[PDB]
């Protein structure tokens, strides 16, 4: 194991993040036991996962990790049931894994975070109900938004718009951010009211369109422009915890649930693959830059998997 | 001086957490009991099969520890209420568990959030837990003053923040509330940690809350501002209701991040303490009615029964009381002999009841400041304070003062009377049946004698007072009535509760009564109109009384003799609450009733709604002849 890497991970895998190289960045939690934490790892080798002596870079943090993003190649931006942002720098060498910046700006459990566009900013949501907008580089909050009515369970900023974003709240509302705006927010969605929305997905090409899970097991195709819902297909038995992207020209969407299934669909949202591998929740999913057939899922039974993708 | 918590929803490891929060000066620590995110699953496999443990042990904590420093928390995840099946069935699993844990820990209280409307399997799963052996630990009810949907920054352009005042909506979290614990039958065990927001609602949304079960108000750090030196302080407004809530005792828990970061969580302690130790001080009366606050105590009946040495003792030590007695027999005297007549004229001044003479020692002090000259019978049908009476006759007194143990009613007087004096007063004035004793004696006043005092008044107005409604509802008794508490009447210094209406007159007597034809009994309407919503739980009782011309007792508020605390307040109770809107008058009906053998009350609320009549003909409560 490496120096200032952690001789033991937290059993609960919350987030996998492929980095450009192929590298991979795992955040876990301890969700119970005597002490309540978590840890950032790196992985060079995807395959020694989740081995932690196998690993490239391991770091313990304060408190457990409800959400990651890679922040360009070297950079980890954190959500903490600490109320905390955590920025986290890798090493020149990437031997050690070295906090930059921890803000205590949320009042409860931050449970979402997105990186805008540029690099420069991100985008924080939280169980006080605020959803947060952060310069990085000044490592200070530039916006406070209490929008919502109840806990904000996503953000998502839109590939290439800065000013744009996608949050998602237990008051039943999707709203479609853009800073530009005096009033910021607005409440899109189906024309009817449904299930709580869970999990958001951008499409990559198409910067007008994203997909939303629900706590139902419904996953929905929306266009900002037709502010009407295109298509939904009930691919879970249980809430839709995650909704990912393949990297390909025509993408494929990974879905994942607290039913410890993973779905991968197309884009007309039929169902390509499933994989009943995991015997707990499945937290995350990542799709290799390297080989773009291959489908990495983390989940609460500790458990790395590798799929093949047809 | 204050008791405060720390409210957390991240505690890494236990015992650095609670050492932590104890060096910042908390009294305790509110906490998850399960991880906040660790979601379980009790009916789909594979995850049901989740490997333990469950959560930390409780070997991390004595259990003296577990039992004063901890209030658990329900996790957050947990949505018993939820319109998706799947999460209702495990949300139902998970609050049982949580709760089931709680108990195991021995845990003196524990947070469960009211933060929408429908709350009601959420109340179904708690009054189950509550009806699986019986406990003492509380469940405080995390509620908002202000929804958070009502809170919210009008940021979305195509739904603007209804700017429009709504007077009911704006008191939507209390209709939470109310709905909740009337599910839950007004357990014991159920309370109020009431949130307090930056925008604190109109006055008429906080006074919604005044009579409720309020255990811990929970004070963000966002409402904090901060003072030129950078210190956390609170608005006006905010102290003045922390004023308010030090009143009511609650218990204060501080939730969020510091957000005076060159400063520590004792910033905002030591404000609290600050305010609490420069609150406005309390009066003599409040001090003397500190331990009663909300202390039903069944009202005394010295007609029937031979009050205690110890009760006249209590009696005595009002001195202001006292006072205004020998000033209403000065200022009498002077009125009746002339400077003149002053040294060939005696008047013959009697006391009806003179337990152990202090009313006595006033007419001899009255006498001797008027400078005029009087014979005393004092007359007492409690011999054991006769005893007392004769010992200070025999050693002090002498032949001016002549001891009579006899009832006034049954009593030949040697001679006619210039002055009857009398303290046969309750705290609903008649209660103790002063205008019976009186009647009876005043055969042997002269024709132009006085009786001090001279006139009573009683006083009702209505109550609203959860608190009260359910102490009362706890006083069943085996082998009676199983709703007889509330056909009673309680002596009880009213401290949690809302006054709906200005007090109205109710009974009044005069003495002498010079009625051809004398009926004790009487029949009342009263009309309260009513400015607010509320709940009706009863009527606080009060009195007046003219000992002489100006000179006066009262309990009555707005007319309180100052510095008497003599007596408190009455309360009539009713059998079920009854929701008054406002505008509404509230119509109440009072009946003194009476034989040879019993005085009673009736009473009946006919307005918005009718009750039932209350101690139809004194079945439940009965004052003795
Ligand atoms: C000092 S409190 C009033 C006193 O009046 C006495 N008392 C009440 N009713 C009567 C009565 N009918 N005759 C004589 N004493 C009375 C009581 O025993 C009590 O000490």
């Amino acid at each position: 194991l490496p120096p200032n890497a952690p001789a033991c991970m937290e059993r609960q895998l919350e987030a996998a993040r492929y980095r450009s190289d192929g590298a991979l960045l795992l955040g876990a939690s301890s969700l119970s036991g005597r002490c309540w934490a978590g840890s950032l790892w790196l992985f060079k080798d995807p395959c020694a996962a989740p081995n932690e002596g196998f690993c490239s870079a391991g770091v313990q943090t304060e408190a457990g990790v409800a959400d990651l993003t890679w922040v360009g190649e070297r950079g980890i931006l954190v959500a903490s049931d600490s109320g905390a942002v955590e920025l986290w720098e890798l090493d020149e060498n990437e031997t050690l894994i070295v906090s930059k910046f921890c803000k205590y700006e949320h009042d409860d459990i931050v449970s979402t975070v997105s990186v805008l566009s540029s690099g420069t900013q991100a985008v924080s949501g939280s169980k006080d109900i605020c959803i947060k907008v952060w310069d990085l580089a000044q490592q200070v909050v530039l916006s406070s938004y209490r929008a919502h009515a109840a806990q904000v369970t996503c953000v998502a900023a839109s590939p290439h718009k800065d000013s744009v974003f996608l949050s998602c709240s237990e008051d039943n509302r999707i709203l479609l951010w853009d800073t530009r705006c005096p009033k910021p927010a607005s409440q899109i969605g189906c024309s009817a009211p449904g299930y709580l929305p869970t999990s958001l997905a951008w499409h990559p090409q198409q910067s007008e369109v994203f997909v939303f899970g629900d706590e139902n097991g419904t996953v929905s195709l929306v266009d900002t422009k037709s502010t009407s819902c295109v298509l939904s297909s009930a691919v879970h038995s249980q809430c839709v915890t995650g909704l990912v992207f393949s990297p390909h020209s025509v993408p494929f969407l990974a879905s994942l649930s607290e039913d410890c299934s993973l779905a991968v669909l197309d884009s007309s949202l039929s169902e390509l693959f499933r994989s009943q591998a995991h015997r707990d929740f499945v937290r995350d999913a990542t799709w290799s830059p390297l080989n773009h057939s291959l489908l990495t899922t983390v989940g609460w039974d500790h458990q790395v998997v590798h799929h093949v993708v047809p | 001086r204050v008791s405060s918590g720390r409210d957390l929803n991240c505690v890494p490891e236990i015992a650095d957490t609670l050492g932590a929060v104890a060096k910042q000066g908390f009294d305790f620590l509110c906490m998850p009991v399960f991880h906040p995110r660790f979601k379980r699953e009790f009916i789909q496999e594979p995850a049901k099969n989740r490997p333990g443990p469950q959560t930390r042990s409780d070997l991390l904590l004595s259990g003296r520890d577990w039992n004063t420093l901890i209030v658990g928390k329900l996790s957050p995840w947990i949505r018993p209420d939820s319109k998706v099946e799947k999460i209702r069935r495990n949300s139902e699993a998970a609050m049982l568990q949580e709760l089931n844990f709680g108990a195991y820990l021995g845990l003196p209280a524990f947070l469960l959030p009211l933060n929408q409307e429908d709350n009601t399997n959420l109340a179904r799963v708690l009054t189950n837990h509550i009806h699986t052996g019986h406990h003492s630990s509380m469940f405080w009810m995390r509620v908002p003053l202000v929804a958070p949907e009502d809170l919210r920054d009008d940021i979305i352009e195509n739904a603007p923040t209804t700017h429009t005042e709504e007077y009911s909506g704006e008191e939507k979290t209390w209709m939470w509330w109310h709905n909740f614990r009337t599910l839950c039958d007004y357990s014991k065990r159920i309370a109020v940690a009431l949130e307090i927001g930056a925008d604190l609602p109109s006055n008429h949304v906080i006074d919604r809350w005044l009579g409720e079960p309020i255990k811990a108000a929970i004070l963000p750090t966002s409402i904090f501002l901060t003072n030129k030196k950078g210190f956390p302080v609170l608005s006006k407004m905010h102290q003045r209701l922390i004023f308010r809530l030090l009143k009511l005792e609650v218990q204060f828990i501080i939730t969020g991040t510091n957000h005076h970061s060159e400063k520590e969580f004792c910033s905002y302690l030591q404000y609290l303490e600050y305010l609490s130790q420069n609150r406005p001080p309390p009066n003599a009366y409040e001090l003397f009615a500190k331990g009663y606050e909300d202390y039903l105590q069944s009202p005394l009946q010295p007609l029937m029964d031979n009050l205690e040495s110890q009760t006249y003792e209590v009696f005595e030590k009002d001195p202001i009381k006292y006072s205004q007695y020998q000033q209403a027999i000065y200022k009498c005297l002077l009125d009746r002999v002339p400077e003149e007549e002053k040294d060939t004229n005696v008047q013959v001044l009697m006391v009806l009841g003179a337990g152990r003479g202090p009313l006595v020692n006033a007419s001899l002090r009255a006498a001797k400041q008027a400078d005029r000259r009087i014979k005393l019978y004092a007359v007492e049908k409690n011999p054991n304070a006769v005893v007392t009476l004769e010992n200070w006759q025999f050693e002090e007194w002498g032949s001016q003062v002549t001891v009579v143990s006899s009832d006034m009613r049954e009593w030949v007087a040697p001679e006619k009377a210039d002055i009857i004096v009398s303290e046969l007063l309750g705290s609903f004035a008649d209660n103790e049946l002063s205008p019976e004793c009186l009647d009876g004696a005043q055969h042997f006043l002269k024709d132009d004698g006085v009786s001090i005092p001279g006139e009573y008044t009683s006083f009702l107005a209505p109550i609203s007072s959860s608190k009260l409604y359910n102490e009362v509802r706890a006083c069943r008794e085996k082998d009676r009535d199983p709703e007889a508490q509330f056909e009673m009447p309680y002596v009880v210094r009213l401290h949690n509760f809302h006054q709906l209406s200005a007090p109205q007159p109710c009974f009044t007597f005069s003495h002498p009564n010079r009625d051809p034809m004398i009926d004790n009994n009487r029949y009342c309407t009263l009309e309260f109109p009513v400015e607010v919503n509320t709940v009706l739980h009863g009527f606080a009782g009060y009195f007046e009384t003219v000992l002489y011309q100006d000179i006066t007792l009262s309990i009555r508020p707005e007319t309180h003799s100052p510095g008497m605390f003599s007596w408190f307040p009455i309360l009539f109770p009713i059998k079920q609450p009854i929701t008054v809107r406002e505008g509404q008058t509230i119509c109440v009906r009072f009946w003194r009733c009476s034989n040879s053998k019993k005085v009673w009350y009736e009473w009946a609320v006919t307005a918005p709604v009718c009750s039932a009549i209350h101690n139809p003909t004194g079945r439940s409560y009965t004052i003795g002849l």
